[PDB]
């Protein structure tokens, strides 16, 4: 399963 | 010049909603709506006709880095002078600051009261609304790790928001509601 | 960075001239990922050649796997042109049966 | 057993938004891809085609939303290091979870390359990250106020190790069983007075395998010839290991093959 995009951006 | 207003205000929390609103005193077939900021755009809009008034209401949708930045509105009959910037933030981003208040938030009429935002997260910058035009660079890290901004101040309900200088239009979670009572 | 691809050609199983096979061509080592590979029977392209999704391995370098079915003879030659940004002109590698 | 996921996000300066590239792998079997360029999340590996069409919806909204991140993230990168609008620039990402011989977490990972160059990744203790550089700390910085390292560690030790475990049961016939490889030797006159010897390891599962070549039970690990290990396509795996031999000395030269799939290493000779 993939890994929720929360806040991650670079 | 049109104007363009934010409703219910600029300060646009992520994942959420707002409208700007382009209104002029010259009648305007069509309105424009342009971004500058990390992403650019130009959005279209036919324009509502009401009593002398020329009107579109642009619907900024779910809020993301990318709908943020500085819009202006301009209006044609078939372009107009560009409407003042209107910077529109996007806020949720990073860990909510503390706000502080000394002497206590609760001061007599006359008794300066200053603010501090702090936080352990190292924002560059801070920024307080009460509606916000107050920024005020962060000192930091302090002995606890601490990153912290003073705002030297009637009456009314406070939040801080920290940022980072390379983005200037994405802040943190709002602080805690403090509320100055001036009595 | 950047890194010449490492090219090999081959095919799915060993070849047998007249049967049914797949002849690949695995392009890896290289990056950016932007890469051009062809296969080629006898100089000419090859129209219908799928490829893999692209991933890369450890040391961030790309590889792709593109490949198409063919049936081997005696009387065809097959190989595989790859272009990149690290290529002077397009090198193909030839498809050797023991290879 | 593992879990891993790579992401490939590279801007195209005037020919559109970043495209953006997932795939994710069960150990050497990808189950699962994802192009920007309808995008959808897509099975890759009959033991996920199981899941259910909500499973995927949530998985292609995932994937999307994560185009659109990558999107702003090399618009900070660019940034960062005052690059210029009209240049390609990349933004890899590699995650996920292994597991130990009792089926639970051993080690979670995350890292991320810019351009090819290592940027920054997740420590060990899954709380903290090393950056690269001095725009790696920017980016450091930003996550440690998004609170993003519990997130991944949430990930990591939780919900990577139960799908995990749960795609494994789902291919248990594919997945939970090496298959060995099938060998022979191959031999070619060279010039005149030498031969090569090419030892051939086919058709195995998973991809790590070791082949050497003994002259008189010798290893002859210089003057050996090795090729990358390559995808066959039907999800087994090729490798040979060649060496070149003088005439009339091929029979002091045996191939050694070593592979999980194999309750004992295979010799092979080969003989006129």
């Amino acid at each position: 399963i993939l890994k929720e995009p929360v806040h991650g951006v670079y | 010049k049109p104007s363009l207003l934010a409703h219910p205000g600029r300060l646009v929390k992520s994942e959420e909603t707002v409208i700007l609103q382009c209104w002029s005193d010259v009648r305007f077939e069509h309105f424009l709506l342009h971004r500058e900021g990390k992403f650019k755009d130009t959005l279209h809009l036919i324009g509502e006709h009401h009593d002398g008034v020329s009107k579109a209401n642009f619907s900024i949708g779910p809020m993301m880095q990318d709908l943020a930045g500085t819009y202006r509105c301009y209006g044609s009959v078939t372009l107009s002078a560009p409407s003042d910037p209107l910077d529109i933030v996007i806020t949720g981003l990073y860990e909510k600051p503390s706000l502080s208040a000394q002497p206590g938030p609760t001061v007599l009429a006359g008794e300066s009261v200053t603010l501090s935002c702090s936080s352990r997260s190292s924002y560059d910058m801070y920024h307080l609304s009460r509606e916000a035009h107050e920024c005020r660079f962060s000192a930091g890290p302090k002995v606890n790790g601490t990153f912290q901004a003073d705002f030297p101040l009637h009456g009314g309900t406070y939040r801080c928001f920290g940022s980072f200088r390379d983005s200037p239009y994405e802040w943190s979670n709002s602080s805690d509601p403090l509320l100055v009572s001036v009595t | 960075i950047q890194r010449t691809p490492k090219i090999q050609v081959y095919s799915r199983h060993p070849a047998e001239n007249g049967k049914s096979n797949f002849l690949n061509c695995y392009v890896s080592g290289f990056h950016p990922s932007d890469i051009e590979v062809d296969l080629l029977k006898n100089g000419e392209r090859i129209e219908k050649v799928e490829h893999s999704d692209l991933s890369f391995s450890k040391d961030w370098s790309f590889y792709l796997l593109y490949y198409t079915e063919f049936t081997p003879t005696e009387k065809d030659e097959y190989a595989c042109r790859v272009n990149h940004v690290t290529l002077s002109q397009p090198k193909i590698v030839k498809w050797d049966r023991d290879m | 057993h593992s879990m891993r996921y790579f992401y490939t996000a590279v801007s195209r300066p005037g020919r559109g938004e970043p495209r953006f590239i997932a795939v994710g792998y069960v150990d050497d079997t990808q189950f699962v891809r994802f192009d920007s360029d309808s995008p959808r999340g897509e099975p890759r590996a009959p033991w996920v085609e199981q899941e259910g069409p909500e499973y995927w919806d949530r998985e292609t909204q995932k994937y999307k939303r994560q185009a659109q991140a990558d999107r702003v993230s090399l618009r900070n990168l660019r940034g960062y290091y005052n690059q210029s609008e009209a240049g390609s620039h990349t933004l890899q990402r590699m995650y996920g979870c292994d597991l130990g011989p009792d089926g639970r977490l051993l080690r979670g990972y995350d890292q991320s390359a810019y351009d090819g160059k290592d940027y920054i990744a997740l420590n060990e203790d899954l709380r903290s990250w090393t950056a690269a550089d001095t725009a790696a700390q920017i980016t450091q910085r930003k996550w440690e106020a998004a609170r993003e390292a519990e997130q991944w560690r949430a990930y990591l030790e939780g919900t990577c190790v139960e799908w995990l475990r749960r795609y494994l049961e789902n291919g248990k016939e594919t997945l939970q069983r090496a298959e060995h490889p099938k060998t022979h030797v191959t031999h070619h006159p060279v010039s005149d007075h030498e031969a090569t010897l090419r030892c051939w390891a086919l058709g195995f599962y998973p991809a790590e395998i070791t082949l050497t070549w003994q002259r008189d039970g010798e290893d002859q690990t210089q003057d050996t010839e090795l090729v990358e290990t390559r995808p066959a396509g039907d999800g087994t795996f090729q490798k040979w290991a060649a060496v070149v031999v003088p005439s009339g000395e091929e029979q002091r030269y045996t191939c050694h093959v070593q592979h999980e799939g194999l309750p004992e290493p295979l010799t092979l000779r080969w003989e006129p």
